[PDB]
Formats: structure tokens, C-alpha cells, sequence
């Protein structure tokens, strides 16, 4: 039959289809109020355009992070907690990503494993908001996408063009990012000398002196052992951001073929989308449109969450048992993630789920001081850190990776540090859009102290 | 000779001190341990950085190059190792 | 909050005083370290005795485990300096 | 053979301590034999190994050389050389640590198999042992005979360690993981692991920080080994003696017994045979200098073994005893450095602390064998001059020839298992901690 049947040879997809009418069916919590004909129109223009990321990327991305799930690689997540289009800059994007790089670093020589490097960037421009207004009737800012920051009623206007906007910006940062990483922003003996300079003129040098020596000797190491710095001079610096916004979503939807022929949906707006917790309900919009992308997907979980919950989202998530296709990130407050989350990782590991945890402890630590200045106190920020590690080293499982809010600028946003920051320094340059993020120094003095927690 | 009589009554001496340095440490660690349960018993951070690089940059002002390392142990034992 | 506040301040000047006697115990050590070291030497003897260092070492880690050596080890390089 | 020979004829022409008093003529039949194998070493290997000697004078590299004291034809077995080369290759991955440089690793071997005595007979009439290459062990009239003959032995003997070697360093023994967990069962093992814990846990950290920055490299599997010995029998050695040819078409003249050879305290008179020798023969080249050396003596040693500038081209190995040391070695090197020769500055604490113990057994205390590496230390630190080196004595087994170190070996326990056919070596545990001090020296 074999060289017969040879020669005779050579002589809107329909599953898809089903779910997608399904999940754009659902409620969405957390949407904007604009027209519907001017938003289709925008989506059709979108639904055209270069993606922000390939879905080859996303695919070695997922193989990346179910090492992850494994135990053999970190997740160092972060960045802005709201980008916006004013300091969507060269030099503000080059801030952050160097920070993140820099960090990175020692978190390798802590977990002695290799660390998956995730910005909140390209794309993280829609935030959640208690009312659609409240102030004077007036419209909450809900980021960039929607609308603007400023606090009259023509900026505060939804605006379905701002999705335009932010694809543009999103293209402009990725495409630096893509550059600065392949050009020598991440090459390992320029971002050590940066670490280096960071102890050096730290008040609280002496704090990181001893890791920062024998990081050095590592280094130095490597060399006399007559290493290439092949590996060395570069690294893959991935986008993410919540996927909220329904109309932006579903207008970067691409199909991908893979090389066995395989075909599958990928949101191609960013590497890896998460839900929020505002919106996480197990039968609205976000939710079901993770389940149906083929992206890696994370997960906000805060302290009122009960492990059958957690179950259920790694069911719906994760249904093919596939190491880390879904974080879940755990975002409770220091007092409260060595109550919670022990029961909620037991369930989970036990339902034969290997997902990656993830440690958000900026959400869940947030307060507004004397001043009326949102703010976070660095150690209670370490503090759930800190908390996560010792549950996992209680149960015996993985502590997968962080996801924290931070700048590359010297911000005076939380309170803490080596700088020591209080009530009183918040408004000298208080500068994020929305929550209060680590600046430089908080960003590399929690590195190192991230770099203690994994060598335990 | 003489000066090996000397160095063994010198080194009775270290032993003596070393018990002392050793017997603080001690006691120094359980008092640590207790501040720790004491504030986390009230919704508290197992740690508090600020007090950490105080006590860290006064051993420096106190003994020089080793006093970053003296105070890094006697961190540890109080509030443990991290993670 | 008030009162788990002012017994954590009296808890922090009883570690100082603890630290107090820990350094001045490690300053007045390390001048007898040196002592000894420059009458063994001056006498055409070795700057470090090895089996004596091990055995040090070896007492710290049976008093305080984990932390012992490291202690010791800040001893010895106040005592007699770093190696080299 | 023209400018060469000139030189050649006047090396020949002079006296040459440390020889044996055999039949010429035998000796010469022997020459001719050995004129003809294959070397030890080619001369592209020498070369490579030049380059390498280049980047410790100029302080960018590490030498680490040892081994026995003395090879023995009864001693020269697949374990034994396993040991120490195993013992050699995991001493240089603690000193890479350490120095943050590369360490080039020399093993004694391979033809370190003639030694020199005090006396050519003993007080009975006895002929003292010279070395396998010369005579036996065993103290009769016919085993202590000099033999030429043992010259083919000691070649036969040499070519198989060498080939051993090679086969080691290229199938896995040289491999940095497995090395290195070799290090962390004796830190794991040893009386003094508690001393070692912290360095040994950080080069761990170190390695594992290699293997999470996605380092795959066919570097970290293999090794190069180069063998020395002390260039002692003039016969052995000018029949090793080879042309070799470059690739931009230069004659140069080798003796390729070995990849380095060196003089002995004892053989290293300006005016005799194995100075004049070394000088023409384009192997790097060591000297052994003790106490009694002055700078104006280190000075033409320089000159006429260096006489091109050739930094790494010459080592000298300070053996003054831990005593001296501090005292000796200053000038030495600021006269040197002066005189404009980028020298290999090695310590060799192994000779000029030895002594007779109470039960007669040669010995050497750990604490001086180290105080005099450390004094060495010191000094180069205060001329801000590199410490280039280390040549030690050593065996991969578990002998009781040196006193102290973390076992705490004392006079009584010398006579328990006392091997060496000559000097007394460091065991495999005093050899790891010594790499380990030594390497906080580099560290300081
Ligand atoms: O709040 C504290 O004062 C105690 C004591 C401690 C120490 O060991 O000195 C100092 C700072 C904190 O991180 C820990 C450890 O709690
Ligand atoms: O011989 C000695 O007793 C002194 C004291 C010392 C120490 O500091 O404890 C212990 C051992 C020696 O190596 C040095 C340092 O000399
Ligand atoms: N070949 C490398 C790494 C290496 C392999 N095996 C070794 C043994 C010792 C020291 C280093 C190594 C080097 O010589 O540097
Ligand atoms: N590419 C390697 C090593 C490396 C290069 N640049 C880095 C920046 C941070 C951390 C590691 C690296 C890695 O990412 O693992
Ligand atoms: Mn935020
Ligand atoms: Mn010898």
C-alpha cells in the first residue's frame, strides 16, 4: 500500500468558534462605556496590524516556565503599575528594564537556578476602578487606553482611539526592549558593575557587602575557567500585563500553526496576561478568555480566597495538566499569607496541578498615611515574601517566583528602605499614575534580600 | 622556653572570653527570638529592616571590616535565616 | 500596639547591652590573639598554629551549631588577620 | 646546529654535580637508544604551556606544581597516578576559586625519578640511592650499582604515567563537577571540615551560578596537565634533546623528557652544566633558591636563563624555610623586578623545612609548611609584586609522613604508613586543606 498510496496523495475555526461566542457572551466586569460601532471599527483596524509578540516566543516562554513549575527556574514579574504614553520613554523604559536585569542577577546567584524575567510592560495601561466615577459625576481614570489623567471632563472622556494609542506604545516599548536586551543593556558584567555601584553607595551597603563578594567571586570564577561569554552578553526579557480591557483582548487574537500542524489561539498583545482579582469571577469574560488562549496565564488570588476556589480556577485554567501554563499569584498581606495560603497550595498540589506560585506582596499591603499619599511599608512587603518562602519550605514545595511593582527612577512612594522613607518624604517625587511602587534602590535592596530567602 | 608558659596562660584567657562571647550569643539570640514572637504574635513582620542596618552599621563603627559579618550571625541566630 | 511597643523598646537597650558585652569581649580577645602571635613570632615560631584553630572552630559549632565556625572564623581574622 | 652548537659544546664541556660513576660507554649506547623514541611532550605543547607561563608572571594566571617527591618504577601504577593527579586537579579547582584567575597545573611525574645525595657512599662503603634512573632501593652491593640501563626503564616508566595522564585529564577525571564533589566529601569527611564549610560551600554556589547562566561548555570536562621534573642526569637528558620546527619556520632546541623542567639547589653553580644547559634549551625553566641566596646572585641567574625578557620564561622557587623567608625574599624580588625580568614567583615550603624527628623518620610540620607560603604571601602583598606559584610535595594517599594538620599527626604516628621513597609528602587530606588556606591567601 506504502508507495501506492504516496503517489495518490501527492495527486473561524469550528471549536473556537463555540467557545469565543461563549466567553464574549459573558459579563465583564471593569469595562469602559463607549460607543460599540466606534470600538468595532477600532478592533477591525487592530485585528490587522504586527503583533506586540510571536506565538514561537509564547511557546518557548511556556517550556521556560513549566521549568519553572518544576523547580528548576525562578520568575522574577514587575514594573509599573500603570504605564501611561507620557513616560512611555527611552529613557524610563531603559530605567525599569536595566532595574529588572540587575535584579535578576543576584536572584540567579540566590536560587542557583535560572530566573524567567517578566515586565509589566508593552501594554499594561488599563486599571480597575471602585465606580465609574465619584469625585463630581465625573469619570474615573481608568488608564491611558481608556482615558486621560487629567481631571476634566473632556480627558476623563472614554476613548475607544486609545486603544490605538496603546498598541503604538505597546510596539515602541517592545521593539526597545527587544533592542536594549540584544545590544548589551543585558550583558551580566555590565549590570554586576551596576550592582557594585548599588552597594558601594548604599546607607545600608554593609547589609549586602558579603552576598555582593561572593556573587563577584562567582563571576570572576566563570572567567578563570575559561567561559565564553556567548550566554553572557544577552537575555530574554518578556511583556506581560492583566488582560482586562475586552474590546484591546480580542482585537490581538492570532492564530498560530505550530511545526507538527498544530493550531492554536494566542492573545499576541503580550507573552503572558493575567487576571485580576476584581476579576476573577469563574463565569464572567476574563476568566473564560484565559482558558481559551493559549498564553501562559496568571492569577490574583487575595486572602479571601478558600483552596476549593483555588482548585476550580487550576481546572478551568490549567486543564491539561501542562507544568506552568498557570501562576497563581498569591497576594494576601504579610499578616495574612502564613494563614491562607498553606491550605490553598495542599488542595492544589494535591490535585495534580503544577502551577507556578507566585508572591505579589505590593496589593496586599497598601495604605493611605497621614498625608492622604497611597504607600506601602517595605517590611511588611518583605514580609509576605517572606512568609510565602516559609510555607513552601514547610510543605515542601516550590516558591516559583515574585511579582513586585517598581521603577527604575528615585521614587518616594513606599515607605522603608535603607533611605528610610517616611509620611513626610512621599511628596518629593511621588510620579506612578497609580500604586505606589520599590524605586532603584527599595528594587535592588528586595533582590538581595529575595537572594537570602532562596539560599534558605 | 619561658614564652610557651606565657602563651598557655594567654590562651586560658581567650578560652574564658570565648565562653563569655559564646554564653551572650546565647542569650542574646533567645531575648531576639522573644521580640520576634512578641510582635508577630500581633500581626508583625518576622523582620525589621531598619533596626537590621542599624545594628549592622554601629558593629562597623565598632570593629571595622569584620562587624558586617559579627552582626549577620547574630541576625541569623535571632530572627533565623531568611526564607 | 502601645504595650507590645514599649516592651520591644526595653527588649532592643537590653540586646544593646548584650552587644556592649559581646564587642568589648571580641576587642579585649583580639588583643590577646595578637599577643600571642607576636611572642610566638618574635621568637622565630609560626604566624598561625592550625590544630588550635581547628579546635576553636570545633567548640563553637558544638556550643551554637550552624553559626560556630563563622564566628570563630571572624575571631581568628581579628586575632591574627586574614590569610595572606 | 650552527649557532646552537657553539653553546651545545660548551654546556657539555663543563662540570656537572649529582652524577652517577657508571661505564661511559654504556651510557652512551643508551643515548643513542633514547635519541631515537618518542618524546615525552611535543614541542607545540611546550609552547601553549609558555604562553600560559607568560599570563602567571604577568599576573594574570596561577602555577600549581607538585606531586611526589620521588617516582618509583614500583610506585608508578595506574591508583597511584590516578591519586595524585585526582589530588593535583581538585587542589587547582579550590586555587581557581581563590584566585580568580586560571591556575596552570603541573604535575611532578612522569620523570622525577633521580635524586641528588650528600654523600656518594654511606659510612659502611655503601653507594647511597640516587633514584630508579640511576639505582635501587633495596641496600646491596649489586641493587645499589649504577646502571645505565635504568635510564630506558625510567623512559619506558615515564612514557606510560604520561600517556595515563593524557588518557585521565581527557576521558572525565578532569571533569569541575565531578572534582568538586570529590572536594565536598573531604569537607564533608575531614576533622576540620568545619574550616572549609564556608569556602566549599561558595564555590558550590559559584559552580551552580555557571550551570543556571546557561554556561555548556566541553571546557569544564578536560583539563591539561603538564608534567616537570628536576633536570638532574645529563645523559637522560640531552638524549631527550630535540629539534623542533615552528609554524613561522624557527629552529629551536627542547629537551622533551617534559613539558618544565628545573634545577636543584644543589646543581645550580653558574659556571656548571644544568644552568648552562637550561639556558639553551627553550622549555620554561625553574631554579631553586634557599636561604643563602642574595639578590645579586638572583639577579644573574635572571639574565643568563632569561636572557631574551621573555616574561613567564623563568620561575623562581623561593625554598628558604618559614623561619627566613620574611627576611630573605624581599630584596631577592625587588632586585629582580629592578633588574627588568617578569619572573614566575614560586613558593616551594616544602625543602627548607624539613628536619630529623626523635624516632629518626624524616618530617615536616604542616603549620611550617604553611607559615612559610603565608610569609611569601605577606611579602609579595607589601612589594605589590605577584604571587605566581606554589610547588608542593604530595601523594593522593593516606600517608603519615608530615606532622599536623586537621588529623593532627605527631612523631608516633609517622612510623604507620611512611611510603616515600624520599622526601616526607603531604597526604591527600593535608594537600586539600593546604589548597583550601592557600586559597584564602589568594582571597585575603
Ligand atoms: O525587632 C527586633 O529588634 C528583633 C531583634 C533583631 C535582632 O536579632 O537584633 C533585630 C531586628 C529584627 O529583624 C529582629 C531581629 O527582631
Ligand atoms: O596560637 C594562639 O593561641 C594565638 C591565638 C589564635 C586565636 O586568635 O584564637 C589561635 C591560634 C593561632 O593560629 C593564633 C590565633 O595565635
Ligand atoms: N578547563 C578549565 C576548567 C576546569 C576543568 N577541570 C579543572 C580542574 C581544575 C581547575 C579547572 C578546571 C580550566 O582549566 O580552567
Ligand atoms: N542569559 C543567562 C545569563 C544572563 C545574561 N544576562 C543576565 C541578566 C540577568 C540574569 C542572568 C543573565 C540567563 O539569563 O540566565
Ligand atoms: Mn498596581
Ligand atoms: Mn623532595
Amino acid at each position: 500500500h506504502s508507495s501506492g498510496m504516496s503517489w495518490t496523495v501527492d495527486i473561524l475555526p469550528e471549536g473556537m468558534q463555540q467557545q469565543f461566542e461563549d466567553t464574549i457572551s459573558r459579563d465583564a466586569k471593569q469595562q469602559p462605556t463607549w460607543d460599540r460601532a466606534q470600538a468595532e471599527n477600532v478592533r477591525k483596524i487592530l485585528e490587522s496590524v504586527p503583533p506586540i509578540v510571536v506565538a514561537p516566543e509564547v511557546l518557548e516562554l511556556k517550556q521556560k516556565l513549566a521549568d519553572v513549575a518544576n523547580g528548576k527556574a525562578f520568575l522574577l514579574q514587575g514594573g509599573d503599575c500603570a504605564e501611561t504614553f507620557e513616560s512611555n520613554t527611552e529613557p524610563h523604559i531603559r530605567a525599569n528594564v536595566k532595574t529588572l536585569l540587575q535584579m535578576a542577577v543576584v536572584l540567579t546567584y540566590g536560587a542557583s537556578t535560572p530566573v524567567i524575567k517578566m515586565a509589566r510592560i508593552a501594554g499594561q495601561y488599563a486599571k480597575p476602578r471602585s465606580s465609574d466615577l465619584d469625585g463630581n459625576g465625573l469619570p474615573n481614570y481608568r488608564g491611558d487606553i481608556v482615558n486621560g489623567v487629567e481631571a476634566t471632563p473632556e480627558a476623563r472622556r472614554h476613548d475607544p482611539a486609545r486603544m490605538i494609542r496603546a498598541y503604538a506604545n505597546a510596539s515602541a516599548a517592545m521593539n526597545l526592549v527587544r533592542a536594549l536586551t540584544s545590544s548589551g543593556t543585558a550583558d551580566l558584567y555590565r549590570l554586576s558593575e551596576w550592582n557594585r555601584e548599588f552597594v558601594a553607595n548604599s546607607p545600608a551597603g554593609a547589609r549586602y557587602e558579603a552576598l555582593a563578594r561572593e556573587i563577584d567571586s562567582g563571576l570572576r570564577f566563570m572567567e578563570a575557567c575559561g567561559v565564553s561569554d556567548e550566554s553572557l552578553r544577552a537575555a530574554d526579557i518578556y511583556c506581560s500585563h492583566e488582560a482586562l480591557l475586552v474590546d484591546y483582548e480580542r482585537s490581538m487574537l492570532r492564530l498560530a500553526t505550530d511545526e507538527e500542524g498544530n493550531e492554536e489561539l494566542y492573545d499576541l498583545s503580550a507573552h503572558q496576561l493575567w487576571i485580576g482579582e476584581r476579576t476573577r469571577g469563574m463565569d464572567d469574560f476574563h476568566v473564560n478568555f484565559a482558558s481559551m488562549i493559549s498564553n501562559p496565564i496568571g492569577i490574583k488570588i487575595g486572602p479571601g480566597i478558600t483552596p476549593e476556589e483555588a482548585v476550580a480556577y487550576a481546572d478551568k485554567l490549567d486543564p491539561n495538566f501542562e507544568p506552568g501554563r498557570l501562576t497563581i499569584v498569591a497576594r494576601m498581606g504579610h499578616d495574612k499569607v502564613r494563614s491562607v495560603l498553606p491550605g490553598v497550595i495542599q488542595a492544589v498540589e494535591a490535585s495534580g496541578h503544577k502551577v507556578i506560585w507566585q508572591s505579589d506582596p505590593m496589593h496586599g499591603n497598601t495604605f493611605t498615611a497621614s498625608n492622604g499619599y497611597k504607600t506601602r511599608h517595605f517590611d511588611k512587603v518583605i514580609d509576605e515574601v517572606q512568609g510565602f518562602f516559609e510555607v513552601h519550605r514547610a510543605l515542601g514545595t516550590h516558591p516559583g517566583g515574585i511579582h513586585i511593582e517598581f521603577t527604575g527612577e528615585d521614587v518616594t512612594e513606599c515607605l522603608g528602605g535603607a533611605e528610610d522613607i517616611t509620611d513626610v518624604d512621599l511628596p518629593g517625587r511621588y510620579e506612578s499614575a497609580c500604586d505606589p511602587r520599590l524605586n532603584t534602590q527599595q528594587s535592588l535592596e528586595l533582590a538581595f534580600l529575595v537572594a537570602e530567602m532562596l539560599r534558605n | 622556653p619561658l614564652s610557651d608558659a606565657e602563651i598557655q596562660k594567654y590562651r586560658e584567657e581567650i578560652n574564658r572570653l570565648d565562653r563569655e562571647i559564646l554564653d551572650a550569643v546565647k542569650r542574646r539570640t533567645k531575648i531576639s527570638q522573644t521580640i520576634g514572637k512578641t510582635r508577630m504574635s500581633s500581626g508583625g513582620t518576622r523582620l525589621v529592616h531598619t533596626r537590621e542596618v542599624a545594628i549592622i552599621n554601629q558593629f562597623r563603627e565598632e570593629i571595622g571590616e569584620e562587624g558586617p559579618a559579627l552582626a549577620g550571625i547574630l541576625l541569623r541566630m535571632g530572627r533565623g535565616k531568611l526564607g
